[PDB]
RNA sequence: GCCCGGAUAGCUCAGUCGGUAGAGCAGGGGAUUGAAAAUCCCCGUGUCCUUGGUUCGAUUCCGAGUCCGGGCACC
RNA sequence: GCCCGGAUAGCUCAGUCGGUAGAGCAGGGGAUUGAAAAUCCCCGUGUCCUUGGUUCGAUUCCGAGUCCGGGCACCA
RNA sequence: ACAUAGCAUAUCAGAAGGCACACCCGGAGAACUGAAACAUCUUAGUACCCGGAGGAAGAGAAAGAAAAUUCGAUUCCCUUA
RNA sequence: AAGCAGUAAAUGUGGAGCCGUAGCGAAAGCGAGUCUGAAUAGGGCGUUUAGUAUUUGGUCGUAGACCCGAAACCAGGUGAU
RNA sequence: GAGGGUAGCGGAGAAAUUCCAAUCGAACCUGGAGAUAGCUGGUUCUCUCCGAAAUAGCUUUAGGGCUAGCCUCAAGUGAUGAUUAUUGGAGGUAGAGCACUGUUUGGACGAGGCCGAAUUCAGACAAACUCCGAAUGCCAAUUAAUUUAACUUGGGAGUCAGAACAUGGGUGAUAAGGUCCGUGUUCGAAAGGGAAACAGCCCAGACCACCAGCUAAGGUCCCAAAAU
RNA sequence: GCUGGAAGGUUAAGAGGAGUGGUUAGCUUCUGCGAAGCUACGAAUCGAAGCCCCAGUAAACGGCGGCCGUAACUAUAACGG
RNA sequence: UGAUAUUGAAAUUCGGCACAGCUAGCUGUGUUGGCUUUCUAACCCGCACCACUUAUCGUGGUGGGAGACAGUGUCAAGCGGGCAGUUUGACUGGGGCGGUCGCCUCCUAAAAGGUAACGGAGGCGCUCAAAGGUUCCCUCAGAAUGGUUGGAAAUCAUUCAUAGAGUGUAAAGGCAUAAGGGAGCUUGACUGCGAGACCUACAAGUCGAGCAGGGUCGAAAGACGGACUUAGUGAUCCGGUGGUUCCGCAUGGAAGGGCCAUCGCUCAACGGAUAAAAGCUACCCCGGGGAUAACAGGCUUAUCUCCCCCAAGAGUUCACAUCGACGGGGAGGUUUGGCACCUCGAUGUCGGCUCAUCGCAUCCUGGGGCUGUAGUCGGUCCCAAGGGUUGGGCUGUUCGCCCAUUAAAGCGGUA
RNA sequence: UCUGGUGACUAUAGCAAGGAGGUCACACCUGUUCCCAUGCCGAACACAGAAGUUAAGGUCUUUAGCGACGAUGGUAGCCAACUUACGUUCCGCUAGAGUAGAACGUUGCCAGGC
């Protein structure tokens, strides 16, 4: 139930906002989404 | 005073910070030229004494809101870019 | 002067507005709202699209009909001819 | 007329936070030993208070309910 | 949301600074002696918390990790 | 014991007290009230108290203001607001 | 405005200032349009002109602010007949 | 008995909250000081025009306030306001009904080795039961007839203690001049006539004069106008 | 609560000064070091009483239980769990 | 109780740190704190003697005793009702007590919306990397009928099944075009926005066609800016972290601000007074109220006192001489209450003495019926207010029991 | 007209029964090499084909027994009026629900071939 902030890994920022529900995926999880000023989709990363 | 309910005045967020400085040019208008004539030049000196500006803050910027419908010759502080235009449209210099 | 028993419950929600807010046979604008329900009481027609669950309402311009296409399910259309 | 605690081997207590019942006193049958009392084995049935509902499932959560212990008690 | 201590026979503690696991309470079997309790021998399984990496080698060093004890706690 | 405190005579008028305490300058300094309660705050460095002067006291001759070209001791009035 | 002259004449001078002729944005800055915004897309606030000075009314704010009334608090003193 | 001491954040007390200049849970006298008061009482000359509310939301808030609602002048906009006929519509009450979840009393129906266990026929009940389902109200016709409003802006408020009747309801005990909502009227803020007198019921709205006539509600032998 | 105890945890002013930032002398000249100076911060370590910790004290403050069973007719329990 | 000043000398030690040398540990070696003592000039002696002086104060010398501690300042911790300013909510059929305080769903609610009460029923302060998006395909719980295991019912088939199942969560409204159940891929659980509406005091609150940039799924048409809806949250201020084309008080930097994204509140009394808050007054004081109680009027009759129907039964036999189970209908306004209408700018409150006055549902006396009335007594009922209705013990008593009588020791209203 | 494909019509249209045929057009089957695929099996999905069959599906003609629609009259409720404290009447408009009369075994657009 676990807040956390995905990173765009090549804008150098933090821009989302999701809901890890710790211990079914505790893992890292990583996503495809949009990062704007690079206009592209980066992979961004749960941390 | 609502009433011991939190006043108007006190939901809404503050914003802003206004300057140390904050230089207000006096915006004469391109309209107010349209009055006089021999197109010799316009002044600091002159501009406030035929009463058109008058306590100018700092410089005296031409905003371009009317006709200037004379070949006229300025000297002003600084410019906007479309009355610029109307200036060198039918002639005159100036020294920014 | 005796100690009398206490209630229980009270407590009731606050209130939604339902129900029809346009009518049969007006001139409505495509933005605006026909009907609204926690459900479907009245299915779209055309010229007409749900939202989420809820609130009917018109895509573009002219008047309003209501209009059952069943026998028992009712629907809502809006002719833009005049 | 009001808020809680609960009826947990025949006796006394235990967890009893929905899949998930324990001890000791008692009883019975062996052994002891002149005969009982001690003393030592081996055993069992509990009741999870009446009853319905959220029930994959209630000893367990609500309340239609009996009884009693803790405070009620106001000028 | 933050820094440490660690999960070391069934119970409690010990070293556990990479080659290098110990005690006592408990349990079982003998002996005692009318019968138990003491009392005396002889024994065993530890767990070095989940898991990966620096690994000739990690109970031992990092951290992806569960739980709890020591301080957090500021002028929202 | 050397001198000092101490002690004895002679001159001097310096002080003390009072003031309109109206105005001023330093020492010391509350609460009622407002915030719709109240403790930081504010009523306010206000009233009471005490000390020293004047016809006026205090300030004062830049270790200043300023940013353009600089002008210039302090006080007070109007605007900046 | 203050000041300076003047039957404590309400009139002469004084243009420091204020408001208005242009707004938008937190600000740089831009300008009849800016602002957010990748956008000339769409929006919010503007543009097309009437403000100004004095005064008679109505009402607000700061002062005790329609009058009359409390127990009660804090200073500074007078009282053991 | 005579002298003397202890003074308010204090003094004295064989302790009672007793005593301290006819007193005291903290004396008196000035000054801050016209303290504050969401609370009572009071507010002075006359006449014309129009004239409400006692509710909603939120509050250390319930007898106070702020905003919306309802009145008032001043400007504007000016057919947008009101009823009525016509058509088209939204929704599930009164009523009805047992197909639905539930409650029921009767008949035959099966479901062990002498009284009971699914279904079927004939009947009933319901705010949280509806296969049905009206009267009225309610929004809209670029609809037609009649009348007088409506809305936008800007100055000035007052109300946020309501009451009884007539009906739909909850609570109460189908009890109240009870309390709480809907919806109308009147009183509040309305005098007259009738109900014996009587704010709330029944007629009807007072600009003033007159020794004039018809009529409403109630009445007509007498008190007391009118038919023994 | 009060007295007695001395080791350990827990602390404050103060003493210490490992380092991190800002700045430019010089400098690759685009590109971070920064020596030194001056300044903003400050680490382990040391630093008592208290509180934790142990023992004593009731003519100190305070406290001084329930439930079942049993007797040569019944009754209740000297007694037992 | 510590630090540091006034505040000086000497020694013993026990240290950490800077170096050398050797076997992690010791010698010298220098910084460098502490720790015990030991002196003596500061300081203190309500410490004896001498002079000012004839004097218990005081000043000065002399001898003694303590001694770098104390006493004093400055800064820092803990103690601290001894003393001060203060807070201690509201709703409420009067108040404390009990329970409540915001959101979501029904009903009451009177066929639009709205609509209260301490009226009736339930929930929430989240959960899900797939239970979100897309493209395809499938239809249910049950009722029978038989079939290794037998739950009555854990799988398998066949047939009749309109939704009687299911939808992560409570209810209503919806769904069999599925909005239910599977299977393949993937992140639109995007960025910048928005014509216009609904609701509304305000702040908030939801619904949005279409527009650009980048996509995912699909053959394409199209769909997708979270889960079938409606709950699952909290203004401002202040602070933290990540960016920033922005300001940065001579100029250049910094420190600090502002924007944009985000975290910290059971501030749960949920529009949150503050960063931080509990009780008793019978010693009471002021301002107010019948807006709001106790006593007494008033309205009502649940209880209460009297009648009354119906008739099973008891009375050996007979329902009605007397008694009346189960059930119903009313009068009175004396008890216990309910409501808050008058009174708080005072309407004095229980018993008893004094003095009465009025009803009749009658206690005695007068008149009758009926008796399961031999007589004398007695039960029950009708008409009747003219008159009578006792002395003591007990407790404040009312009430009550008890003693001795009498023709009887009536029940009530009259603030 | 009739058979098929796609529309609209509130099931008056559908189920329930019963009789009739051919495949010129749908089916039934013949298989799985390929297109594709069954958490398995080509029954289904798809593909390749045409010897058989009208029994079945679908088509057509009867049956109102199942559901469904459904009038005229009534009665309850009810806006307006009147009278009255009665679980009320009385007068004037709208007017169901159930139940009976019954209608009903579909209708109609446009395509390609008879
Ligand atoms: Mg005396
Ligand atoms: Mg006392
Ligand atoms: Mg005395
Ligand atoms: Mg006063
Ligand atoms: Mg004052
Ligand atoms: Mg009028
Ligand atoms: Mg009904
Ligand atoms: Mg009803
Ligand atoms: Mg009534
Ligand atoms: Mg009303
Ligand atoms: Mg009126
Ligand atoms: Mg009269
Ligand atoms: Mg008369
Ligand atoms: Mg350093
Ligand atoms: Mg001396
Ligand atoms: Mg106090
Ligand atoms: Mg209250
Ligand atoms: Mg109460
Ligand atoms: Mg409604
Ligand atoms: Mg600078
Ligand atoms: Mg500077
Ligand atoms: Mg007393
Ligand atoms: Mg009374
Ligand atoms: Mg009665
Ligand atoms: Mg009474
Ligand atoms: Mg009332
Ligand atoms: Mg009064
Ligand atoms: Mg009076
Ligand atoms: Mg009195
Ligand atoms: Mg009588
Ligand atoms: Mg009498
Ligand atoms: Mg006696
Ligand atoms: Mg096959």
């Amino acid at each position: 139930r676990v807040n956390v902030t995905l990173a765009c890994t090549e804008c150098g920022d933090r821009n989302y906002i999701t809901t890890k529900n710790k211990r079914n995926n505790p893992e890292r999880i990583e996503m495809k989404k949009y990062c704007p000023r690079l206009n592209k989709y980066t992979l961004h990363r749960e941390t | 005073f609502e009433g011991g309910q939190l006043p108007l005045f006190r939901r809404l967020p503050k914003r802003g910070f206004t300057n140390i400085n904050r230089k207000e040019y006096a915006i004469v208008n391109l309209d107010q030229l349209n009055k006089f004539e021999d197109g010799t030049e316009v002044t600091p000196a002159l501009l406030v004494e035929s009463g058109v500006v008058k306590n100018e803050k700092s410089g005296i910027k031409i905003l371009g809101n009317g006709s200037l419908d004379k070949k006229l010759t300025v000297k002003a502080h600084k410019f906007s870019a479309s009355a610029a235009e109307a200036i060198d449209a039918k002639g005159g210099a100036h020294e920014v | 002067k005796k100690g009398v028993s206490s209630t229980k419950n009270g407590r009731d929600s606050e209130s939604k507005r339902l129900g029809a807010k346009r009518a049969d046979g007006q001139f409505v604008t495509g933005g605006s709202i026909l009907y609204r329900q926690r459900g479907t009481k009245i299915y779209p027609g055309e010229n007409v699209g749900r939202g989420g669950d809820d609130t009917l309402f018109a895509k573009i311009d002219g008047v309003v009909k209501f209009e059952r296409k069943g026998r028992d399910k009712k629907q809502v259309s809006v002719y833009a001819v005049a």
